C-alpha cells in the first residue's frame, strides 16, 4: 500500500544527500510513461477473457529502459511504478546504460494453461509493441515467467517487426540467443560481494565460516562457490529445517543429494530451525530466503560480522540500525542481487553484437562490474558517515539525475 | 529347500560336478517341510551346460555341428499325443520360418516308477528339439536371440490355442532338468544323468518348499537363466510397469521381433519365473547379465553414505528407468560362460561359498554341504550385501565385485548426465499466498473432517513429529456394514508381511530405504542416454502448496502439465471416461504431468473419490502403454491421513497436495491456537506423513516408494469384483460388495449434507477412536461395559444375557452378525451336551505383556485361567520365575502359554521349559507389521529386572523375527522350540488377510501344532491409530480360508485352529466353531471385567483403574478379581451349551465345520450395501476331516542329542558330575545341544550347573541354530564352521568355534559363522575364530563375545553384555544400541565411525584399568581356547592394542550406570539407589 511512498522517500533522501534540487525529485518520483492496456484472450473453453496489463518506464535519459514482466493477480500501477524505480536504481548502481521499466498482468497462471499463457503473452506484447523494442524497452522475466514466455514474446515481436529481434527481450533460451550464467548469476554476485566485504574487513575467506539461510538454486550455487573458494559452510536451511556443523557440511554430497526443489534434510533426523540458525556463530551470514527475518529481538543475538541480503528485504530498519550500532557490515539486496540484471545486460550486448560469449567471459565481466560497484559504494559510505543502503541509493540516482540535467529535461 | 552351485573356475567339464550337485540337493532336502507324504517330490531342479558328447553318443542319427552353432530345447508335454505332434509341427514351422534348421527331436527316458503317486499322475512327456544355426548368424548372441523369439512365439501360440505345454529351457549353452522330484529322485527319473558322458563346467541346483501341497512341474526351477531363493513383494507393481514399458520398447537388436515378444512376462507365472523372464529379455536386449542384475536389484544409494560416487550415480540413473524388485532374494544366474550371484539390498538370505586350491567353487545357502579337505580349501567366504560374486569360465578367474562395479559405472558419464539434465523447480520467494477459501467449514464437512480428527491427528502430528498412538484397536463396524456414509479409503485395508518375507525397521535401517520419486516421462530403457534423467525428482511425495504451484507453472515445453477436474454429477463412469479422454488428449499434445483436482466443486458437482480416480487412470494408462510418459499429481481435500497418502501412492499417485489440511492448519494458527507458524507446520506435516508412509511400506517390507507405488498392498473389504477388475485389477475382494452406483450415492450424500448444513457452524465430533452419543457404533459401548461388569460382579445370568443381546443384536458390527441359524432342527436338552467345565478348556486369556498391563491384572488373569483349566498367555515382556511355583493358597500365577516375539526379552531355557505351549507371534491384529518401543521412563526397575535389561534404558522390539526370513526359517525356529520343550505345543499366531490360508498350509507343512488367526479388531497397549484402523481384515475371512485350504490340502487333522479378535459372546464362539475354530481367545473382555472402561489411555500409563499402568498410586485402585473372570467364562460356556442344544449338536467336534447350519439373515438383505456381499465363500464345506487328530509327528527321534548325547549325559546331569564327550557333526544336525540344556534347566533351573561341567566337542560343519538355549554349565566346542542362528537365545554356558586344524589360511580373513548369532541371548560367553555375517548379536542382553570380524547391522538392538571385534565391521553398526558395550579394534577410526550409526552411541577410549583387565582376560581365554594368531599378537603388543582400541557405549546406559555407581558409593542399597537414579533420569 505504501511501497510507492517508501520508494519516493528513499529517492528524496538520496537526492537531498547528493544536494540536487527539488525538481530532480519531482521528475524522478513518478515514471514519465505509464501504459495501461486491455488484452482479449481466447481460452480453451472457447470464451474470451479481458486481462489488464501495465507497463511503466521510469526514465530513458541514460538509455533504453530495462524491466521485468510478472504474471500475478495482485499487480497494481503503484507496484509497477515502484519496481520500475527500483530497477532504475539497480541499473544506476551497476552503471548500466539502462533505465527502469516494469511490466505486469493481472492473471492467475496457476489456473491458466499453456496455450492460454502463450496467447496472453502474445497479446501483451502486441498491446505494448508501440513503445517497446531493442532500442526503447527491454523486458525480462519475473514472478511466474520463464524462458518459454520470453521466447513467445520474442516470437511475437519478430512477427510484428518482420525481422528477428533477439535483443528486444532477455531471459531467452540459449538456442534463441540466451546467455550463459543465467542461473548462477545472483549467487555469483553474492559471492563477489562477500569476498569484497571480507577483504575490506580483513577476514580471510580461507576457513571463513559461512551460514546460508535458503538452499534454492541461489543458495546451492553460493554454497558451492564458498566451498570452492575454501570457506567452510557451517549451516544451510531448506523448507524443512537446517543443519549445523562447525567443521564443514560436505557441500558436494549435499548437492549430489539435492532434489529439484533443493531439499537435503533427512526424514527421521531432527533439524535446526531458521530462528536459531540465524543466531549461529559465523563470520558470514547470507539470507536468500523469505523476508522479514531480522528484527530487534534477534539483531543482538546475531553473531555474524558480515550479513549479505541475497533475498529481497530480509532486514528491517530497526535491524539495520542495531547492526550498524554493533558494527556489522551489511550488504544490501539492491546490490547483492544485481547479478541477474548484469547477465541480462550481457545477453542484450551479445544480441547486439551477434557474438555470444562463454561462461568464463561472463564470470570475469560480472566480477569486474560488481567489484567496481561495491568499491564505489563502500568508498561513498566511508567518506560520508552513512549506511551502505543509502550510499547505493545515492549512486543509483546520481547517474539518472546527471543524464537528465545534461539532456535538459530539468 | 535352498540353492547351490558346484563349478570349476577354469571350465573343466566332468560328471563328478553333477554328482556333487545332486549330493548338495540331497543334503539341503532336510530344510524343506513335510507334506501329505514324503515320497512326493516337493520340487527340485538342476541346470548344467550343453552335453554335446552325450548327445552325439545317444543320437547316432542327427548330424550335430560344432558347439555354439546349434541349440537344444527341452519341452514338457501332455500325455496326449495328437496335440503333442500338433505343437511339434508348429514349432518346426516356426523354426523354418525363422530360417534355422530342425536337426531333429528326441524323447528323454523317464523312470516313472521311482516317483510319488501325485507326481506320477502329473508326469508330462519330456521331448527335446535340436536347432541348427544358419550361416548368416556369425555371433552366438544372434542365435540365442532367434531361439528366444522362437520360444516366445511358441508360447504365445500355445496360450492362444489353450494347449498346455511348457518350454523348460531352450538355449545353446544351458540345459535344465527339473520337476516335482526329490534330490534322490532326480537322478532316478532322468536316467541320462547316470551316463558318464554328462560333462559340464558348472552345475546349479535348486530345491523348493511348496507352501501349498499342489505344485506344478512348470513352476519348479532353476528357470531358463537363474535360480531365485526367497520372495518378491513388489510383483504387482513390477508386472504393471513392465507391461506398460513393453509397448514403448524399441530395440535395433530385435527389430520387428518386439511384436512377437511383446508379452515378455507370463501373467500366470510365479515371482521367480517372472524375474527370470525379465532377466533374459534384458540380457538379449543388449545388457550384460551383471548389469541387468544390478539394475533389477540395485544397492541402496539413497541415505547410504558408504557408496562411491560412481556407483551412486549409476544407481540413481537407473532408478529413473527401472524400479527395484524388493524382497528377500538370493539370485544365482548364468549364461553358460559367465556365472553370477547376488543378494537383495538388505541381505536377508544366507549364502556361503568355498574356493579350493584345485580351482573348484562350492556355493550354497548352507556350508556343511559336501565333504571337503581342509588342506585343499583356500577361501571360506560369504556373499556380502551389495557385492556380486562373478565367475568367467573363459577367463578362468573370479572377477572382483569392485572391478565389475567400477567398469559398469564408468562405462558411461552417469554423474555428468545427472548434473546436467536435472531440472530445477526453484519457486519464487515473493509469490507467497497463504490459501484460504471462506467455505472451509463446508469443505471440511464435505470431505468428512471432524473436530476429533483435527484435535487428535493434525495437532499431535505437529507437536510430536509422528503419527499419534492409540490403544484398544477398532471395535467399530466396517465401512460396508456402517449405516453412515464412509469414504472409499476405509474400504481398503493395508496388507503386511507375515511369512515368506519379513518386515523391516525403517528408522534403524534408513540407509536401505528411499523416498525418492521421479516426475516426468521415462526415456528409452533399452537404449538410455541423457534424456532418461531429464526429469524432476523429489525427496518426498507430499507436495506443499508452493511446490504444487511451481510444478503447475513450470511451463517448460519438455515438461508440460495439464489439470483435470475429477468431478461428477450423476454418471461416475462418464466422469471417469472424460478424465481418460482428457489424459489421452494431453499425452498426445505432449503433456507429462496430469493434475487431478477436486477443487472447483459445488453442490451440483461432487468430487470423484480420489483413490478410485487415481486407480482407474493408472490402470487405463498401463493398458494403453502411456503411464510411463506421465506422472500423477493429486489435489484433493480427502487426503489428511497416512492411510490416504499410502493408498493413493500404492494405487498410482506420484504426488499429493493436502491443500485442505494446510488450510485447516492456517485457520488454527490464525485463531490463536497452534502458535507454530504456517511454514513450519506445513513442513512438519509433510515430513510426518512421509515417515508414516515409510512405516506402512516397512510393514510389508518394501523399502522404496518407487516399488510401493506400483505395488498394490491393499485389500478391499466390501467392493464388487466387477469394480475391482475394472479399476483395481489385482486387488483382492473375497465377498465382493457395493457397486459404483453405491459409491457415487455415498459421495453425493456426504457432499449434499455438507453443502446444505444450514443449522450449525461447527464440526461434528468424531467417533473413530472414541464413543460419542449418536455417533458410530462401538462394540464396547458404555451400556455393554456396565452390564458386563454388573453381571460378573453379581455372578448373575440375566444381566449377562442382556449384555450379550446388546452386543449381538440391535446393530451390525461384524460379518458374523449377518448370519442366522436355520432354526429347523431337533433341539435337545441341556443335559445331553458337554459340560461348561470341558468347554472352558478351549478358551484363553490372550497375550498381554506384563509391562503393558499391571502385575495385579496379569496375575489375576493367570490365576483365573489356571483355576478354570484353560491357558493364560504371557506377552513379550517375560515372566517372573517366582510365578512358576503355586502359592500356598493354591492360586497359580504361572502362564501356560509363553510368547516368542522379535524382542526375545525374557526368552530363556527356564522360561521355555516352564510352559505347556510356546507361541510365536508372527503378527497381532492392531500392529501386525510393526514392532514396538518402550521409553526409559516407562522401563521401571520391576520391568527391567523381569526383561533382563537396565532400568531407565529404552527397549526396542524390532518388527520382524530376525530368525524368520522365510517359511523354512519358521520351520527351523519351530524345530528349535520343540527341541527346547519336547513336551510343549508349538503355536503360530498370524493375522487374517488374503492368502492366509496358503500361509497356514505352509505353516502346517512347517510342522506347527497350533495356528491362531487374529482379526484386525484385536486390542493393544500402544500402536499408531492408522495401523489400528486401516490394517488387517476380520478373522472370519481368514479362518474360513485357512479351514478350507487345510481341508483341501489334507492338513487340517494335523493342526489345531484358534481364533481371536472381538470374541465377546457365546454366539461369537459358536460362529467361530462353525467357521472351523477349535480354540478361542479373549483379551479385551477380561480387562473390562477387571475394571477397564475402554478409556483407550493404556499407552499413556494413566489407567484410572490400575489395569494398564505401572504407577503404584493407580495400581492401588485395582479392584479386579479372578472370580469375575471365572464367572464370565462360565457364562460364555453356558451360552455355547444353550446354542448347541438349540442347534442339536452334542459335542464341540461335532459342531465344528458345520457351515450348513448358517444362512443369511433378512437384516443383511434389508441393508442397502451389506446385501451385495457374496458369503458363499465362507459357506462352503469341502469333503475331509474337520478336527485335529494327527499329533504332528516331529523329528525329535533320530536327532543327534537323543541318539548320542543324552544316553551318555543323563547320568552325569543327574549326578551333577563332569562329563566330556566328542561327536562328528554335519549340516543335517541343526540344534545339537538344546535338548541337553532343557534337561539341565528342568533338573536345576536358572542356577544350572557349575561352569565347564558338561563338555560337548563337535568336529565338522554344524547346522542352523547351533548351541541354542544352552544354559549354564554347558561348554560346546566346534572344530570347523557353523551356520546361522549360533547361540540363539543363549541362557548361559560357553560356545567356542575354532577353524579346522587343516585350514592354514587366516581365520580373521576367512568366514566361520553364519549371519544371525546370539539373537535374544541373555547370559553366557562365546569365542568365535573368524568373521561372522549380518546382524551379529542382534538382541544380546548379557552375553560377552569375542569375534574376528562381523558383517552389517552388528549389535543392532543390544541391551546388555559386551562385544569384542578383532577385525572390520559392516555398515550400520550399533543401529538401535540401547545397552551394552562394544569394543572394536581398527586402524581407521574415521572409517569405523562413518560405518557406525551415530544416533544413540558415544565413542571413547580404553582408560579404565578394570575394563582393560576384563578385555585382556577375555582375549586370554579366547587365545587359550582357539590358538588365535591375532589374539596372540594383540596380547604381545597389549600397550599399542589398548591405544588403538575403540569403545562404543550408549549415552543413557552410561549415565544410568554412573548414577547407580555414585549412589552405591554414597551408601544406598541397590533397590533404593536404582529407584532414585531412575526417577532422577526420567523426571
Ligand atoms: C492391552 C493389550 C495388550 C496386548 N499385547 C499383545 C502382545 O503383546 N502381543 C500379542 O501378540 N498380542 C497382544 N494383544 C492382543 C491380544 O493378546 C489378542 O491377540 C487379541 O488381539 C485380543 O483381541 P480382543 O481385544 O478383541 O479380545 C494385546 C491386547 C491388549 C488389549
Ligand atoms: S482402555 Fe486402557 S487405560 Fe485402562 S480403562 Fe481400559 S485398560
Amino acid at each position: 500500500l505504501d511501497v510507492l511512498k517508501s520508494t519516493q522517500t528513499v529517492i528524496h533522501k538520496a537526492l537531498e544527500k547528493l544536494g540536487y534540487p527539488e525538481e530532480v525529485y519531482e521528475l524522478l518520483k513518478e515514471p514519465m510513461r505509464l501504459l495501461t492496456v486491455k488484452i482479449p484472450v481466447r481460452m480453451d473453453d472457447g470464451s474470451v477473457k479481458i486481462f489488464t496489463g501495465y507497463r511503466a518506464q521510469h526514465n530513458d535519459s541514460v538509455g533504453p529502459t530495462k524491466g521485468g514482466i510478472r504474471f500475478h493477480p495482485n499487480v497494481t500501477e503503484k507496484e509497477v511504478k515502484a519496481l520500475s524505480i527500483w530497477m532504475s536504481l539497480k541499473c544506476g548502481i551497476i552503471d548500466l546504460p539502462y533505465g527502469g521499466g516494469k511490466g505486469g498482468i493481472v492473471c492467475d497462471p496457476r489456473d491458466m494453461s499453456f496455450r492460454e499463457l502463450e496467447r496472453l503473452s502474445r497479446g501483451y506484447v502486441r498491446a505494448i509493441s508501440q513503445i517497446v523494442g531493442p532500442t526503447k524497452d527491454v523486458p525480462a522475466p519475473d514472478v511466474f515467467t520463464n524462458s518459454q514466455i520470453m521466447a513467445w514474446m520474442m516470437d511475437e515481436y519478430s512477427r510484428i517487426d518482420e525481422f528477428n529481434s533477439p535483443g528486444f527481450i532477455t531471459g531467452k533460451p540459449l538456442v534463441l540467443g540466451g546467455s550463459h550464467g543465467r542461473e548462477s548469476a545472483t549467487a555469483k554476485g553474492v559471492t563477489i560481494c562477500i569476498k569484497e566485504a571480507a577483504k575490506k574487513r580483513g577476514i580471510d575467506i580461507k576457513g571463513a565460516r559461512v551460514v546460508v539461510q535458503g538452499f534454492g538454486n541461489a543458495g546451492s550455487y553460493l554454497a558451492k562457490f564458498m566451498h570452492d573458494a575454501g570457506a567452510k559452510v557451517v549451516g544451510i536451511s531448506d523448507a524443512y529445517g537446517g543443519l549445523y556443523d562447525p567443521e564443514g557440511l560436505d557441500i558436494d554430497y549435499l548437492l549430489d543429494r539435492r532434489d529439484s526443489f533443493g531439499t537435503v534434510t533427512k526424514l527421521f533426523n531432527d533439524t535446526i530451525t531458521n530462528q536459531e540458525l540465524l543466531e549461529l556463530d559465523c563470520d558470514i551470514l547470507v539470507p536468500a530466503a523469505i523476508e522479514n527475518q531480522i528484527t530487534e529481538e534477534n539483531a543482538h543475538n546475531i553473531r555474524a560480522k558480515i550479513v549479505v541480503e541475497a533475498a529481497n528485504g530480509p532486514t528491517t530498519l530497526e535491524g539495520t540500525k542495531i547492526l550498524s550500532d554493533r558494527d556489522i557490515l551489511l550488504v544490501p539486496d539492491v546490490l547483492a542481487s544485481a547479478g541477474g540484471v548484469t547477465v541480462s545486460y550481457f545477453e542484450w550486448v551479445q544480441n547486439n553484437q551477434g557474438f555470444y560469449w562463454s561462461e568464463e567471459e561472463v564470470e570475469e565481466k560480472l566480477e569486474k562490474m560488481m567489484v567496481k560497484s561495491f568499491n564505489n559504494i563502500y568508498e561513498m559510505a566511508n567518506n560520508r558517515r552513512i549506511d551502505m543502503r543509502l550510499a547505493a541509493y545515492m549512486v543509483g540516482v546520481r547517474k539518472m539525475a546527471e543524464a537528465s540535467r545534461f539532456r535538459g529535461w530539468i | 529347500c535352498g540353492i547351490g552351485l558346484y563349478a570349476h573356475l577354469k571350465g573343466k567339464q566332468t560328471h563328478d560336478i553333477v554328482k556333487q550337485g545332486l549330493k548338495m540337493l540331497c543334503q539341503l532336502d532336510h530344510r524343506g517341510g513335510q507334506g501329505s507324504d514324503p515320497d512326493t517330490g516337493d520340487g527340485a531342479g538342476l541346470l548344467v551346460q550343453i552335453p554335446d558328447a552325450f548327445f552325439r553318443k545317444e543320437c547316432k542319427n542327427i548330424n550335430l555341428p560344432e558347439k555354439e552353432r546349434y541349440g537344444v530345447g527341452m519341452v514338457f508335454f501332455s500325455q496326449k499325443e495328437d496335440e503333442r505332434k500338433k505343437i511339434e509341427k508348429q514349432i518346426n514351422a516356426l523354426i523354418e520360418q525363422e530360417g534355422q534348421v530342425v536337426l531333429g527331436w528326441r524323447t528323454v527316458p523317464v523312470n516313472v516308477g521311482k516317483i510319488g503317486t501325485v507326481a506320477q499322475k502329473s508326469c508330462p512327456f519330456v521331448r527335446q528339439v535340436f536347432i541348427g544355426a544358419s550361416s548368416d548368424l556369425k555371433d552366438n548372441l544372434s542365435f540365442e536371440r532367434k531361439l528366444y523369439v522362437i520360444r516366445k512365439q511358441a508360447e504365445n501360440w500355445g496360450v492362444t490355442e489353450g494347449l498346455d505345454f511348457y518350454f523348460a529351457s531352450l538355449s545353446s549353452q544351458t540345459i535344465v532338468y527339473k520337476g516335482l522330484l526329490t534330490p534322490e529322485q532326480v537322478d532316478a527319473f532322468y536316467s541320462d544323468l547316470q551316463d558318464e558322458a554328462f560333462v559340464s563346467a558348472f552345475a546349479l541346483v535348486h530345491s523348493r518348499f511348496s507352501t501349498n501341497t499342489f505344485p506344478t512341474w512348470e513352476r519348479a526351477h532353476p528357470n531358463r537363466y537363474l535360480v531365485h531363493n526367497g520372495e518378491i513383494n513388489t510383483l504387482r507393481g513390477n508386472i504393471n510397469w513392465m507391461r506398460a514399458r513393453e509397448q514403448q520398447f524399441v530395440s535395433e537388436s530385435f527389430g520387428e521381433d518386439l511384436n512377437k515378444i511383446l508379452p515378455i512376462l507370463n501373467a500366470d507365472g510365479s515371482d521367480s519365473s517372472i524375474l527370470d523372464n525379465a532377466f533374459e529379455f534384458f540380457v538379449m536386449a543388449g545388457r550384460k547379465p551383471a548389469h541387468t542384475a544390478m539394475m533389477l536389484i540395485p544397492e541402496p544409494w539413497t541415505e547410504n553414505t558408504h557408496m562411491s560416487k560412481e556407483k551412486r550415480a549409476f544407481y540413481e540413473y537407473h532408478s529413473s528407468l527401472m524400479e527395484p524388485w524388493d524382497g528377500p532374494t538370493a539370485i544365482s544366474f548364468t549364461d553358460g560362460k559367465q556365472i553370477g550371484a547376488i543378494l537383495d539390498r538388505n541381505g536377508l538370505r544366507p549364502a556361503r561359498y568355498y574356493v579350493t586350491k584345485d580351482d573348484y567353487i562350492i556355493f550354497s545357502s548352507e556350508v556343511g554341504v559336501i565333504e571337503v579337505e581342509q588342506e585343499n580349501v583356500l577361501y571360506k567366504n560369504r556373499l556380502e550385501p551389495g557385492k556380486m560374486l562373478l565367475i568367467d569360465l573363459e577367463e578362468g578367474r573370479i572377477i572382483s565385485d569392485e572391478e565389475v562395479k567400477t567398469q559398469i559405472a564408468t562405462e558411461y558419464p552417469y554423474q555428468k548426465w545427472l548434473e546436467e539434465e536435472l531440472v530445477q523447480v526453484n519457486p519464487d520467494p515473493e509469490s507467497r499466498e497463504e490459501e484460504q477459501f471462506s467455505d472451509l467449514l463446508t469443505r471440511q464437512k464435505a470431505f468428512g473432517y471432524t473436530y476429533e480428527d483435527i484435535q487428535k491427528y493434525l495437532i499431535p502430528v505437529i507437536k510430536e513429529g509422528k503419527d499419534p498412538l492409540g490403544s484398544m484397536g477398532n471395535d467399530a463396524p466396517l465401512a460396508v456394514l456402517s449405516d453412515r456414509a464412509q469414504s472409499l479409503f476405509n474400504y481398503f485395508k493395508q496388507l503386511f508381511a507375515q511369512v515368506t518375507n519379513p518386515p523391516i525397521d525403517a528408522i534403524r535401517e534408513q540407509l536401505v530405504t528411499s523416498t525418492m520419486t521421479w516426475l516426468g516421462a521415462e526415456g528409452d530403457l533399452l537404449h538410455p542416454s541423457e534424456r532418461n534423467v531429464r526429469r524432476i525428482k523429489l525427496y518426498t511425495p507430499v507436495l506443499s502448496n508452493e511446490q504444487f504451484y511451481a510444478l503447475k507453472t513450470i511451463v517448460h515445453p519438455d515438461l508440460k502439465s495439464q489439470k483435470i477436474d475429477v468431478l461428477f454429477s450423476e454418471d461416475l463412469e462418464r466422469g471417469l471416461k472424460d478424465m481418460f479422454t482428457q489424459a489421452e488428449k494431453a499425452i498426445s499434445q505432449g503433456v507429462s504431468l496430469l493434475i487431478l483436482s477436486d477443487k472447483k466443486m459445488n453442490e451440483r458437482l461432487t468430487p470423484i473419490p480420489p483413490l478410485l480416480a487415481v486407480s482407474a487412470l493408472h490402470q487405463h494408462l498401463i493398458r494403453k502403454g502411456l503411464r510411463t510418459k506421465v506422472s500423477i499429481i493429486v489435489e484433493s481435500g480427502e487426503a489428511r491421513e497416512v492411510h490416504h497418502f499410502a493408498a493413493l501412492i500404492g494405487y498410482g499417485a506420484d504426488a499429493i497436495n493436502p491443500y485442505l489440511a494446510y488450510a485447516t492448519y492456517k485457520q488454527e494458527i490464525d485463531e490463536g491456537r497452534l502458535d507454530i507458524s504456517y511454514e513450519e507446520a506445513v513442513s512438519k506435516y509433510g515430513k510426518s506423513i512421509t515417515e508414516g508412509v515409510v512405516k506402512v511400506m516397512s510393514k510389508m517390507g518394501i523399502s522404496t516408494v518407487q516399488s510401493y507405488r506400483g505395488a498394490q498392498i491393499f485389500e478391499a473389504v466390501g467392493i464388487s469384483r466387477d469394480v475391482i477388475d475394472r479399476y483395481f485389477s489385482g486387488t483382492a475382494s473375497q465377498l465382493g460388495g457395493i457397486d459404483l452406483q453405491t459409491i457415487a450415492e455415498e459421495a453425493q450424500r456426504r457432499h449434499r449434507e455438507a453443502y446444505q448444513d444450514d443449522y450449525s457452524k461447527t464440526l461434528e465430533p468424531g467417533s473413530d477412536f472414541q464413543w460419542r452419543n449418536g455417533g458410530e457404533h462401538h462394540a464396547f459401548n458404555p451400556k455393554t461395559i456396565h452390564t458386563l461388569q454388573w453381571a460378573c460382579r453379581r455372578n448373575d445370568y440375566n444381566l449377562f444375557k442382556q449384555y450379550t443381546k446388546a452386543a449381538d443384536e440391535e446393530r451390525i458390527g461384524f460379518l458374523r452378525n449377518l448370519f442366522a441359524f436355520d432354526g429347523n432342527r431337533k433341539p435337545l436338552k441341556l443335559e445331553e451336551v458337554e459340560s461348561a467345565e470341558s468347554i472352558v478348556k478351549r478358551f484363553k486369556t490372550g497375550a498381554m505383556s506384563f509391562g503393558s498391563l499391571s502385575k495385579e491384572a496379569h496375575e489375576a488373569l493367570a490365576i483365573a485361567m489356571n483355576r478354570l483349566g484353560g491357558k493364560s498367555n504371557s506377552g513379550e515382556g517375560g515372566e517372573d520365575p517366582k510365578r512358576f511355583v503355586p502359592d500356598e493358597n493354591g492360586d497359580d500365577r504361572r502362564s501356560a502359554i509363553k510368547q516368542i516375539a522379535s524382542g526375545r526379552f525374557g526368552v530363556k531355557s527356564h522360561y521355555l521349559v516352564n510352559a505347556d505351549e510356546l507361541q510365536i507371534k508372527m503378527a497381532q491384529g492392531a500392529k501386525p507389521g510393526e514392532g514396538g518401543q518402550l521409553p526409559g521412563n516407562k522401563v521401571y526397575p520391576w520391568v527391567a529386572d523381569v526383561r533382563g535389561s537396565t532400568p531407565g534404558v529404552g527397549l526396542i522390539s524390532p518388527p520382524p523375527h530376525h530368525d524368520i526370513y522365510s517359511i523354512e526359517d519358521l520351520a527351523q525356529l519351530i524345530h528349535d522350540l520343540k527341541n527346547a520343550n519336547r513336551d510343549a505345543r508349538i503355536s503360530v499366531k498370524l493375522v487374517s488377510k488374503a492368502g492366509v490360508g496358503t500361509i497356514a498350509a505352509g505353516v502346517a507343512k512347517a510342522t506347527a501344532d497350533v495356528i491362531v488367526i487374529s482379526g484386525y479388531d484385536g486390542g493393544t497397549g500402544a500402536s499408531p491409530k492408522t495401523s489400528i484402523k486401516h490394517t488387517g481384515l476380520p478373522w472370519e475371512l481368514g479362518l474360513a480360508e485357512a479351514h478350507q485350504t487345510l481341508m483341501l490340502n489334507g492338513l487340517r487333522d494335523r493342526v489345531v485352529l484358534e481364533t481371536d479378535g472381538k470374541l465377546m459372546t457365546g454366539r461369537d464362539v459358536v460362529m467361530a466353531a462353525l467357521l472351523g475354530a477349535e480354540e478361542f481367545g479373549f483379551a479385551t473382555a477380561p480387562l473390562v471385567v477387571l475394571g477397564c472402561v475402554m478409556m483407550r489411555a493404556c499407552h499413556l500409563d494413566t489407567c484410572p483403574v490400575g489395569v494398564a499402568t505401572q504407577n503404584p498410586e493407580l495400581r492401588k485402585k485395582f479392584m479386579g478379581d479372578p472370580d469375575h473372570i471365572v464367572n464370565y467364562m462360565l457364562f460364555i460356556a453356558e451360552e455355547v451349551r444353550e446354542y448347541m442344544a438349540a442347534l442339536g449338536f452334542k459335542t464341540f467336534d461335532e459342531m465344528i465345520g458345520r457351515t450348513d447350519v448358517l444362512h443369511v439373515s433378512e437384516r443383511a438383505k434389508e441393508h442397502w450395501k451389506a446385501s451385495q456381499l457374496d458369503l458363499s465363500t465362507l459357506l462352503y464345506q469341502p469333503e475331509g476331516v474337520r478336527t485335529f487328530q494327527s499329533p504332528q509327528n516331529h523329528k525329535i527321534d533320530q536327532s543327534l542329542d537323543i541318539t548320542t548325547i543324552l544316553p551318555a549325559v543323563q547320568e552325569a546331569i543327574e549326578s551333577g558330575k563332569e562329563a566330556d564327550i566328542s561327536i562328528e557333526i554335519n549340516n543335517t544336525n541343526r540344534v545339537a545341544g538344546t535338548i541337553t540344556g532343557s534337561e539341565i534347566s528342568k533338573r536345576y533351573g536358572e542356577e544350572g550347573l557349575p561352569e565347564d561341567t558338561i563338555k560337548l566337542h563337535f568336529t565338522g560343519s554344524a547346522g542352523q541354530s547351533f548351541g541354542a538355549f544352552v544354559p549354564k554349565g554347558m561348554t560346546l566346542y566346534l572344530d570347523g564352521d557353523s551356520n546361522d542362528y549360533v547361540g540363539k537365545g543363549l541362557s548361559g554356558g560357553k560356545i567356542i568355534v575354532k577353524s579346522s586344524e587343516g585350514f592354514n589360511s587366516a581365520s580373521d580373513d576367512n568366514v566361520i559363522i553364519g549371519n544371525v548369532a546370539f539373537y535374544g541371548a541373555t547370559s553366557g560367553e562365546a569365542y568365535i575364530n573368524g568373521r561372522a555375517g549380518e546382524r551379529f548379536a542382534v538382541r544380546n542382553s548379557g552375553v560377552n563375545v569375542v569375534v574376528e570380524g562381523i558383517g552389517d547391522h552388528g549389535c543392532e538392538y543390544m541391551t546388555g553384555g559386551s562385544v569384542v571385534v578383532l577385525g572390520d565391521v559392516g555398515k550400520n553398526f550399533a543401529a538401535g544400541m540401547s545397552g551394552g558395550i562394544a569394543y572394536v579394534l581398527t586402524e581407521d577410526v574415521k572409517a569405523f565411525k562413518r560405518k557406525c550409526n551415530l544416533e544413540m552411541i558415544l565413542f571413547e577410549s580404553l582408560e579404565d584399568e578394570k575394563e582393560i583387565q576384563q578385555i585382556k582376560a577375555m582375549l586370554e581365554r579366547h587365545t587359550a581356547y582357539t590358538n588365535s594368531q591375532k589374539a596372540e599378537d594383540l596380547l604381545d603388543q597389549w600397550e599399542d592394542s589398548v591405544k588403538k582400541f575403540v569403545k562404543v557405549i550408549p549415552k543413557n546406559y552410561k549415565q544410568m550406570l554412573a548414577s547407580i555407581e555414585e549412589q552405591k558409593a554414597a551408601g544406598l542399597s541397590d533397590e533404593e539407589a536404582i529407584m532414585f537414579a531412575f526417577e532422577a533420569n526420567t523426571k
